[PDB]
């Protein structure tokens, strides 16, 4: 019910996030040399 | 007779007597004017002495 | 200063900023003049082409 609060009306415009050639580069979370790839990706995600 | 701080010899040209304590000054950023590939955003760096 | 057209940083040194006296309390006499250091970028910058 009305306990959700926020805007009563508030229709309008939505826009996707900004992007650059670096966006989606995860090369430090990809590949392996010590462990299993999901675990180094988990370390790479935890600080981010 | 290994050389230590009390005996280290400075020839420091950059206006400091001492030749052991680092210093830094005038950090400044700037947008590269050099075009980047379309759908990527303008590059920027900074430098500091 | 940075200038966006040149993509170049100008570092201004003014020798009027030197102190009046030494640690031995000797008048400092090279307190006249100034100097400019120009910094530019070097290397392959991000997002030139797919590479």
């Amino acid at each position: 019910t009305a306990s959700s609060q926020g805007n009563n009306n508030g229709g309008g415009v939505s826009q996707t996030i900004n992007t650059i050639t670096t966006t989606g580069n995860i090369s430090e979370g990809l590949k392996e040399e010590t462990s299993i790839q999901a675990e180094t990706l988990k370390k790479f995600f935890d600080s981010k | 007779s290994v050389t230590t701080f009390s005996g280290l010899k400075s020839i420091a040209p950059d206006g400091f007597a001492n030749s052991i304590a680092n210093f830094s000054v005038g950090l400044k950023a700037g947008i590269d004017p050099n075009p980047v590939m379309s759908g990527k955003k303008a590059n920027y760096g900074a430098v500091v002495l | 200063t940075y200038n966006q057209e040149s993509g170049l940083w100008s570092y201004i040194f003014d020798s009027s900023l030197k102190p009046s006296h030494d640690g031995k309390q000797t008048p400092v006499t090279d307190n006249m003049g100034f100097s400019v250091i120009t910094v530019s970028r070097t290397g392959i910058e991000l997002n030139q082409d797919q590479a």
